[PDB]
Parts: structure tokens; sequence; C-alpha cells
């Protein structure tokens, strides 16, 4: 590793990491003369840590 | 016998569709059909 310089006496690390919702959920099977059905509820979440 | 006078070949009856009220609203959903039913004579005929 090479070298750096900060002009500060302490260094902190913050890591914001996100687990987004995957684009699963294929498509419902229809027939031409009927009404549709609703799409299920997804989940997304965030998380953040410190060193 | 060269002439072979006029005959008919085929006939077609075309009806309309089943009428219904515009303002009462539609609500339909598909269903699987029962295989143990002779579905041929339930759909036979050009009539609404």
């Amino acid at each position: 590793f090479p070298e750096d310089s900060t002009f500060a006496s302490e260094l902190e690390l913050y890591l914001l990491r996100t687990q987004d919702a995957e684009q699963t959920g294929m498509t419902f099977v229809h027939q031409v003369g009927s009404t549709s059905l609703p799409v299920e509820a997804r989940v997304a979440k965030v998380d953040l840590a410190k060193a | 016998d060269k002439i072979q006078l006029f005959r008919t070949i085929g006939r077609v009856q075309y009806w309309e569709r089943v009428p219904r009220l515009h303002a009462y609203g539609v609500f339909a959903l598909p269903f699987p059909m029962d295989p143990d039913v002779e579905w041929g004579n339930w759909f036979a005929g050009p009539h609404p």
C-alpha cells in the first residue's frame, strides 16, 4: 500500500449499505375477457455501520 | 350432359352478441373448465 495524509487526528469510516428489492414476481396468467389481479408487496431495507 | 345446372355450396348464419346493460358494470374472472363435461353441445349453434 502507498501513503496518504489527512491533517486530522482521527479517521472514521461510515458504510451505508442498501439491500434493495429484487425484481422477481413474473406475471399473472390472464384470459382476455376478465379483470386483472394486484401485485404482491415487496421489501427493501437499509443498514449503516461505523469503524 | 355438359351443363350441370345451379346448386348451392354452403350457407352461413352470423348473429350478433348477447346484449347487456352499459351502466351496471362488468366483473369477470377466468376459471378452469371441468373435463368431465361435454362442452361441445353447450357452445353449439350460432345463436346468442
